[PDB]
């Protein structure tokens, strides 16, 4: 559906990246932050829903799920906030091969950055335009053009 | 504190 | 007015600077707060932009940040051809502070919902980004840019 | 340092 998007938690470096993929094109917004807490949720979510049509997301455990910093924030941004339970057993290894790209991607520019968030934003621009034919970023903008019709 | 981003 | 062409803008609030990259042909626009405007600074925040929409050409807001050699490391980085910010055409002028006037009125009525300005920032870029005008610019910026890679 | 974030 264009409006579904799912959040993952990885670590590297002693550091918590936050991604939120977009789940019918594989395109993906990332932070790095110090550690996951309801508060650093709630903003990047409410960064995301300001610049693409979020209708759901599917949390990425329990306690984001449960935090009221993150339901104010999907109050009020209008976001569905669901849990991610992988009812399709798919969705646990699409994430984890995901995790595994980027983390690969990562490394192949980590030496270019001082600082992780620039190789994690090096990674999100690699992973974004790859072409596997059209890239995730093409395939974005062409589903929510095609639902915006 | 009420807001958004400090529920507190 | 091309699909890949964005306009950089830089604006203050509360001792600190908000900026912001609009998308020129659909007025779309990302911003973010940072305690004063450098070139890393800019940098950075171009990397993200670029990672996220098809850049191809910055307007930059200012001659520093158009001589930055570390935002001319993440053009080059990015592929984004750099450029000036001349208001060749004398609208383009106006359309900025007008925004910036825009968004600060936004900005003034979300404040009290906020702790921190970068929230407040966020929630005004989404309202900017929502409201139909007819179309939102996060509608008209999809559309232009899927019309063209068609 | 030689880096894109850090140019020396
Ligand atoms: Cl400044
Ligand atoms: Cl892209
Ligand atoms: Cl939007």
């Amino acid at each position: 559906s264009p409006g579904i998007w799912q959040l993952d938690c990885t670590h590297l470096e002693g550091k918590v990246i936050l991604v939120a993929v977009h789940v019918a094109s594989g395109y993906i917004e990332a932070e790095v932050i110090p550690a996951e807490t309801g508060q650093e949720t709630a903003y990047f979510l409410l960064k995301l829903a300001g610049r693409w049509p979020v209708k759901t997301v599917h949390t990425d455990n329990g306690s984001n799920f449960t935090s009221t910093t993150v339901k104010a924030a999907c109050w009020w941004a209008g976001i569905k906030q669901e849990d991610g339970i992988p009812y399709n057993p798919q969705s646990q290894g699409v994430i984890e091969s995901m995790n595994k790209e980027l983390k690969k991607i990562i490394g192949q520019v980590r030496d270019q950055a001082e600082h992780l968030k620039t190789a994690v934003q090096m990674a999100v621009f690699i992973h974004n335009h790859k072409r596997k034919g059209y890239s995730a970023g093409e395939r974005i903008v062409d589903i929510i053009a095609t639902d915006i019709q | 504190s009420l807001k958004i981003d400090n529920l507190d």
